[PDB]
């Protein structure tokens, strides 16, 4: 497991760095958005 | 055991093997010092040639540092012609088939050279040049400079301020500070040790007219050879040093040709000193012990006799 | 890297019983060209010593094992033997290396004894006076005798004969009969053209070249052959020797005017071998 | 390293590297203090497109007028303020900047600078100080006709 | 004991991946990037000469060929069309790097027999030939053998080594340079066999074979659907491609003092 | 970690050309491809 | 496979390589190199043309030196097969009405 | 540095420092300008910004060079949708204390209205009106004087900073 | 045209295949090719978009961490909640005496 | 100083081989009505010639054979015999050979150790290099 991917790099308002790449062996926002084990986080909390 | 040039000319069994195209310019006289030729022999270049009578007398200069030098091998002089009016681009190129010629000629490849002069710069242009690397094994000059620093640090300067001019984002203050910084320093020809090659460094190579458009900025090298060539070349040069106010200041060629200090002739001060009698001992020393890096007699003998040694430590390491 | 023929057959030839009637009529002649290996190996380019260097810096420090100098050292760092007599220290290892006595006498014996051959012959060390000398007093020079398989150990030397009655310089050649193939035709050249005194290696089947001979109306064959070891006895040579001549790449251009034909020259140098490729 | 790369645009006429922002990859990065008066601009491109003549035939000139009109759409000139625009007519709109990245003034009075002469002909100096289709100009050039 | 030699060996074995080394600087790395360009451009001659000169060979063996089948020998050709399958003997000799010396024989005389046992090769070799041969339903005639014999070994070659091919691209991909030259290993591999059981298929099937002769774009489209298909390498670099800002390589740069 | 990762090696191959024994003496003729160690030749033990 | 400044060598395959001066049989000597310590200039038995050496002795043995004819070897073998190929080019096989014959062989 | 008992220069070269606090910059596999963390050893280090005046005319490429010109946005800069979300007693700033209170009090740590007002207070009680011209001496970035009071009390009150030679130590550019 | 392997296959493991198993000739290998990105191509420029980029950690609802690490570790939790709170109080307020 | 005398010499060899393999390459072109010309030749000895040897840890690799057989015996060059790390490249360094053969557990650990000796490993690698080893004409 190789910890590394261009997520660290800093990209403001658009990002046009190649997106095969980003997260590499890291998990994804997105990966921890559709498997979070809390549920309906509350109304008032937006 | 001094020992005179015999003059030669090449016959017209050996001709056949240069191609027809070029079999007219492989000329009407050499030189072997050496009673015998060799595989390869150290091949020596000299200033300009007119004519024959310029040849003999050049000869003797090398005499001195050849008969203390012996060479198996030996060494044969090839002349040059001066310059033809006919082409613009003949020079280099003509000494170019002629010296591949002559060596095709004596079914010679990988050849040690030396240069006092012009021939050099030819030379260069062998090894510079794509596709003449396999014939120069390698290149030693005595005094003869093949780069200088301003030439680097001017060209370096023409190459960003192409940049420069390239890129809209350089200030006109930077800009035009680096053009009259260009233009402060113009660069001079090369030194030239030799009597006959200074007109010839003024006119045909060298002269201000040509090499620089657009004065002191975009400078043309076609005509002898650009620096990145001059850069690209790995073949082992050496450069010889008297021992007092020399030519050919070899920061720059330790910059350009590689990492190596340039030998030093201890018994010279200055050049003309080189090819007198009392340093040709020092000078052929150098040359001899230069020589035998490359042959694979000198160097298969060395490595075995090393290994042998080691293995006679073994061996009264063993009791 | 030479294989050993492990399993692998050879297939011999075959005399057809039908008597081919071109053979017969039309003329069609087998030429075997005589090969020696190099002895040495190449001298190389000083460019080619100086990668060297730099390739050897660079195995150096890219090695799969870094720290450790050798196999011996590395099972040695870790306290193990791979040596028969289960030594750990290399230098004791390398010092008897086959752990037999005699072995260490032979070895202190060729340490006394030995020295290396130099490379460079006597042969070819060149004069250009006394052949000078014989070219302007004659006026017309030829080629110095190549008569010496010793001349030059780094290239390949080949075989060059003249017909007696042709007077030109050619390659050794023998008529094709009915039955018999080319291979045949050449093998049986080779052998009692020189008598049974030839270890002649043949590397191919097939003929190499063929050249037209309009005056003759006949085909010559040029086939490529190795010569291993032997006594090369000339006079048994059925078309007519008069000098032979171990011959390089370079100088078949040279033979040129006393040769035979034009063609045969260019077609020969084509499959004439070389050492290096760079002419 | 197809993962691994900075962005290369081949059309800058969007000048998009001062919008779109990437980071600089490297761990050390060099930043002097002189760097506050060098303008950013992007590189002069090959094929300088406004001399073109706008035949309906050239090749060039139809990837141009394309890419014109996809950089209207991106900006929603096109569909939105002005929904139909007929490219006939190779434009540029060029303006005498000098490259100062603020507003000057005069030392040697306390004048504001003098208007410079407006341009004749069109350089490759003058490339990036015209309009082009979505860059940016700054202010402290844009202050004459 | 012996197992923890056998890991001592293993350690041996396995090959790490380490990083450049932090003593290289900008200046030798670019002098030997520089050097190594020196040496193209020498080697640039050489091989260049090499190629042509392969070139005039085989244009002088294939119209010597093309002689005989002219001059109507057609069984000098299918006896000349056979590999003489001889090695070169046990006296053709290694060019070795000095010449033989004056009256050598081994140790000048001195005799260590145990060092003369001639012993065995590791591993031991068996081609996929061997079964035909030595296997069960041995042939009569084993280079000589009829046709689908060979066609069978053709079609179960295909398939063991594209499975092989198969395992070890998924177990150890590797790439770059010897990556490439796995990969063009086994592509051509698979090309050879191909054009195997396609030549079959052509002097079996003599339809095919007039149909294949009477056109072009039949051939190549035929070609194209049994993977021959010609192998691009790219053309010799002499100097240094010009690069981009972009272009720098993927680590941080070297260190310049 | 890795210490006990790669000890555990050298203890489960023993274990397992043990039981290739104790499978050996018991006359079972063991194919190659149903081992899970498929280049093991079981006569080299 | 990703772009390097430096040359691409293979690396970390080649574990070692010392060189060794290695004396063949026939007093020549050349350089190769291998894997673990080797000691330098190393006296060489069993060698390529010692072993041809051995085999011309051991057929000298028998008395099989003196020639192996194929010209003058008149043999009638003709046995003509309809579909043949020749196995020992097995890449490139080819379905010939071909000629049987027997391999050569020389038992030692 | 000492040399003879009297204070010299001497041109320390920073880089070896750097390259001994983080060994792992040399060891450059073609992978790791985008490895997660540089050094194992420091995580939170990130990047290193290197300041030297080279004089070349030509830009550094990009790759290593921070976009400092023009608009960074299109519908609002984002320093002011910033701006409102910090609050002037947030410390930035962070000084040696050479004599320190405590054992504890390392570095003493200044807020915005910390140094606006020491600032203010120099420019106001000594007196300083606009243009006119006020000096620091060298190497008082490090302490509260050229730092915070100085260059605030230029900012303030109207006047112009005005910085003498570089350093001070030496006889020389004394 | 089409190749067997798809790509153009570099000298380096050419010259080494064809000699078998040897890298001397070409090791300095060119430069990747570019993949040029197309800026047109991009969608319109969005207001969220600039909002987010900067990825702020004050849109959090466990409370305004921003904040907290901004602020004095010295100080008891419960303690520290409620100053934090009275930060973004007056930052509120400010805001609105901007407004 | 090896693989640079290696090509060479290989070099030598390439055209000599190219003698004998020619006529079953010409057989080969009338049928397919391929092009004879460089960029066949090529391809057909770089097949020959270049053969990747693999990790053998595998035993996947170890299994290939398709490099060994008649005709690829008798078109290859003798450059490998003369530099060490070319071996190395076709075949494998020969103690990273033996060590395999017992990571595939193909061998016993002790017989492995038998012949993993140096004074071993020396001389099957000379006679490997010089074209002799000990036939077995019967495999099984």
């Amino acid at each position: 497991v190789w910890l590394g991917g261009t997520a660290a790099n800093t990209s403001l308002g658009r990002d046009v760095m190649p997106s095969t790449g980003k997260y590499i062996n890291i998990v994804s926002p997105t990966d921890v958005a559709a498997n979070i084990s809390a549920g309906a986080m509350p109304p008032e909390a937006n | 055991q001094h020992a005179s040039f015999t003059p030669f000319s090449i016959q017209p069994w050996q001709a056949r093997c240069v191609g027809a195209s070029r079999r007219k310019l492989l000329p009407q006289m050499l030189m072997y010092h050496g009673a015998r030729l060799g595989p390869r022999p150290l091949i020596i270049l000299d200033h300009s040639t007119k004519g024959e009578a310029g040849v003999a007398e050049a000869a003797r200069k090398y005499e001195s540092i050849l008969s203390q030098l012996s060479w198996d091998y030996g060494a044969v002089y090839i002349p040059l012609h001066a310059q033809c009016t006919d082409s613009s681009k003949d020079l280099l190129e003509q000494s170019c088939q002629r010296i591949c010629a002559v060596m095709d000629a004596l079914d010679v490849r990988w050849t040690h050279f030396l240069t006092y002069s012009y021939g050099a710069l030819v030379a260069v242009r062998m090894a510079s040049s794509q596709e003449f690397p396999h014939r120069v094994g390698t290149l030693m000059s005595l005094d003869t400079p093949l780069v200088t620093r301003e030439f680097l640090r001017n060209m370096e300067q023409r190459e960003d301020i192409a940049k420069a001019e390239r890129d809209i984002n350089v200030p006109e203050d930077g800009l035009a500070f680096a053009k009259q910084a260009l233009l402060s320093s113009l660069e001079g020809p090369l030194p030239c040790p030799a009597a006959e090659d200074e007109s010839l460094y003024r006119d045909y190579l060298f002269d201000p007219n040509r090499i620089f458009g657009a004065g002191g900025l975009v400078r043309d090298e076609s005509r002898y050879v650009p620096l990145k060539s001059l850069l690209g070349v790995r073949h082992p040069v050496q450069l010889i040093v008297p021992s007092a106010n020399p030519l050919s200041d070899a920061a720059a060629h330790s910059e350009v040709f590689g990492h190596r200090r340039p030998a030093v002739v201890k018994c010279c001060q200055r050049h003309e000193d080189l090819f007198k009698e009392s340093a040709a001992k020092e000078v052929a020393g150098v040359l001899g012990a230069w020589m035998r890096r490359f042959e694979p007699d000198c160097f298969i003998s060395k490595r075995y006799e090393q290994a042998a040694n080691e293995m006679g430590q073994l061996m009264l390491s063993t009791a | 890297g030479f294989h050993s023929q492990h399993r692998t057959p050879v297939l011999p030839q075959v005399p057809a019983a039908e008597v081919q009637q071109a053979a017969s009529e039309s003329k069609v002649r087998v030429a075997y060209l005589l090969h020696r290996q190099p002895v040495v190996k190449p001298t190389p380019h000083p460019l080619e010593m100086e990668m060297a260097f730099l390739l050897q810096r660079e195995h150096q420090r890219y090695s799969r094992h870094e720290s450790s100098e050798s196999a011996t050292h590395f099972m040695a760092q870790r306290g193990q033997s791979i040596d028969a007599l289960n030594r750990t220290d290399p230098r004791q290892i390398q010092s008897n290396f086959f752990g037999l006595e005699l072995y260490q006498d032979a070895m202190r014996v060729v340490l006394q004894r030995y020295k290396p051959e130099r490379r460079v012959t006597p042969r070819d060390l060149w004069d250009p006076a006394t052949y000078g000398s014989s070219n302007a007093n004659s006026n017309a020079s030829s080629p110095p005798t190549r008569h010496s398989l010793h001349r030059k150990l780094d290239d390949y030397l080949h075989l060059i004969v003249r017909d007696e009655a042709s007077g030109k310089w050619t390659v050794p050649q023998t008529e094709l009969r009915g039955r018999e193939t080319l291979r045949m035709a050449a093998e049986r050249a080779i052998a009692t053209d020189n008598g049974e005194g030839l270890d002649c290696y043949v590397w191919s089947n097939a003929p190499q070249a063929t050249v037209p001979n309009a005056n003759d109306g006949s085909w010559l064959f040029i086939y490529v052959a190795t010569y291993l070891s032997g006594r090369p006895k000339f006079s048994e040579f059925r078309p007519k020797t008069i000098d032979h001549a171990w011959v390089t790449r370079h100088e078949m251009m040279q033979y040129e005017e006393n040769f035979q034909s034009p063609e045969l020259v260019r077609v020969l140098l084509d499959i004439s071998a070389d050492s290096t490729f760079e002419s | 390293d197809t993962m691994f790369q900075y962005p290369v645009y081949e059309n800058e006429l969007d000048t998009p590297h001062l919008f779109n922002i990437t980071e600089p990859p490297d761990f050390f990065v060099y930043w002097n203090v002189s760097d506050f008066e060098r303008t950013s601009y992007p590189p002069l491109p090959e094929e300088d497109h406004r001399l073109l003549l706008p035949l309906s035939g050239s090749a060039p000139w139809k990837q141009h007028r394309k890419r014109s009109l996809k950089y209207l759409r991106k900006h929603e000139i096109l569909p939105n303020y002005l929904p139909h625009v007929r490219q006939d007519v190779n434009l540029s709109v060029v303006f005498p900047g000098v490259y100062a990245t603020r507003a000057r003034l005069c030392e040697e009075t306390g004048e504001p600078l003098p208007p410079p002469p407006p341009v004749s002909r069109m350089t490759h100096r003058n490339f990036w100080m015209t309009a082009h289709c979505g860059n940016y100009i700054e202010l402290a050039d844009l202050q004459h006709p | 004991n012996e197992e923890k030699w056998a890991q001592a060996a293993m350690e041996y074995l396995h090959e790490k991946r380490h990083c450049n080394d932090s003593r290289k600087r900008q200046h030798d790395v670019d002098n030997e990037r520089r050097m190594a360009f020196a040496f193209d451009r020498y080697c640039s001659v050489n091989e260049k000469i090499f190629t042509e000169r392969l070139s005039r060979l085989s244009d002088r063996m294939t119209e010597a060929l093309e002689t005989i089948k002219q001059l109507g020998m057609d069984h000098a050709l299918e006896e000349a069309l056979m590999l003489s399958s001889e090695q070169p003997p046990l006296n053709f000799r290694r060019p070795t790097l000095t010449p033989p010396v004056a009256g050598y024989e081994p140790g000048f005389g001195l005799d260590v027999p145990q060092l003369r046992s001639r012993q065995a090769e590791y591993p031991p070799v068996g081609r996929p030939t061997d079964a035909m041969e030595f296997g069960e339903e041995k042939d009569p005639s084993f280079p000589l053998v009829e046709s689908f014999r060979v066609e069978d070994l053709t079609t179960q070659c295909l398939n063991e080594l594209e499975e092989r091919h198969g395992e070890i691209r998924e177990a150890a991909p590797t790439t770059g340079v010897e990556g490439e030259a796995w990969e063009a290993y086994v592509a051509l591999q698979k090309k050879a066999l191909a054009r195997q059981q396609l030549i079959f298929e052509l002097c079996n099937n003599g339809e095919l074979r007039e149909r294949y002769d009477s056109d072009v774009a039949f051939r190549q489209r035929v070609w194209e659907e049994r993977g021959m298909l010609p192998l691009e390498i790219e053309r010799e670099r002499l100097h240094e491609e010009p690069r981009h800002y972009a272009q720098e390589p993927a680590y941080h740069p070297f260190r310049k003092m | 970690q890795f210490r006990k990762l790669q000890d555990t090696f050298w203890s489960n191959r023993k274990v397992l050309v043990n039981r290739v024994k104790s499978m050996y003496n018991q006359g079972a003729r063991t194919s190659a491809k149903d081992m899970p160690i498929k280049t093991i030749n079981i006569k080299a033990f | 496979g990703m772009f390097a400044e430096e040359l691409s060598i293979e690396r970390s395959r080649f574990p070692r390589f010392h060189s060794t001066f290695t004396i063949q049989t026939d007093g020549s000597l050349n350089e190769r190199e291998f894997e673990f310590a080797v000691p330098p200039i190393v006296t060489l038995f069993h060698d390529r043309l010692s072993a041809h050496r051995e085999r011309q002795l051991e057929l000298a043995k028998i008395g099989k030196l003196r020639k192996e004819r194929n010209w003058e070897t008149e043999q009638k073998g003709e046995e003509s097969v309809s579909m043949a190929c020749n196995a020992l080019a097995f890449p490139y096989c080819i379905p010939k009405n071909m000629l049987k014959r027997s391999r050569v062989v020389d038992p030692l | 540095e000492v040399k003879q008992g009297v204070l010299v220069e001497r041109n320390m070269h920073f880089w070896d420092m750097i390259y001994n606090v983080i060994p792992e910059l040399g060891l450059s596999y073609p992978g790791q300008r985008f490895q997660w963390v540089h050094s194992q050893e420091f995580f939170f280090l990130k990047k290193v910004v290197i300041t030297d005046h080279n004089m070349n005319l030509l830009g550094v490429t990009p790759m290593r060079k921070m976009l400092v010109w023009g608009p960074f946005s299109y519908y609002e800069q984002r320093l002011r949708r910033l701006s409102a979300l910090l609050h002037p007693d947030d410390p930035i700033l962070a000084l040696e204390d050479p004599h320190p209170a405590l054992e504890d009090k390392l570095h003493i740590t200044y807020s915005h209205r910390n140094c606006i007002n020491a600032g203010f207070l120099f420019g106001n009680l000594m007196g300083l009106k606009a243009e006119s011209r006020f000096g620091v001496m060298p190497n008082h970035h490090v302490d509260p004087v050229g730092a915070i009071v100085a260059p605030y009390a230029a900012l303030t009150t109207g006047a112009v900073l005005v910085h003498i030679h570089s350093d001070m130590f030496t006889d020389d550019h004394a | 045209n089409r190749s067997l392997l798809g790509y153009p296959l570099r000298r380096a493991a050419a010259m080494e295949m064809l000699y078998g198993g040897i890298c001397i000739q070409h090791l300095a290998q060119p430069p990747f090719p570019l993949r040029k990105i197309q800026s047109e191509s991009l969608p319109p420029p969005s207001l969220q978009g600039e909002r987010d980029d900067l990825e702020l950690e004050v849109k959090d609802s466990t409370g305004n961490v921003m904040g907290y690490r901004l602020f004095p570790v010295n100080i008891g939790i419960r303690a520290r909640t409620e100053s934090v709170r009275v930060r973004s109080e007056d930052c509120y307020k400010r805001f609105l005496a901007q407004k | 100083m090896n693989d640079i005398y290696a090509r060479r010499l290989a070099q030598a060899t390439m055209f000599h081989q190219l003698m004998r393999c020619h006529g079953t390459l010409w057989a080969a072109t009338q049928v397919t009505k391929e092009q004879m010309d460089y960029n066949f030749i090529r391809e057909e000895f770089m097949r020959v010639n270049g053969r990747r040897a693999m990790p053998l840890l595998l035993g996947a690799a170890a299994n290939e054979n398709l490099h060994q057989l008649h005709l690829s015996h008798l078109s290859e060059h003798c450059a490998w015999g003369e530099s060490a790390r070319a071996l190395a490249v076709q075949r494998q360094t020969p103690l990273s050979q033996r060590v395999a053969a017992l990571g595939r557990m193909a061998e016993t650990i002790h017989q492995v150790k038998t012949a993993s000796t140096v004074q071993n490993l020396f001389n099957e690698q000379i006679s490997c290099m010089e074209g002799i080893s000990s036939f077995e004409e019967e495999p099984l």
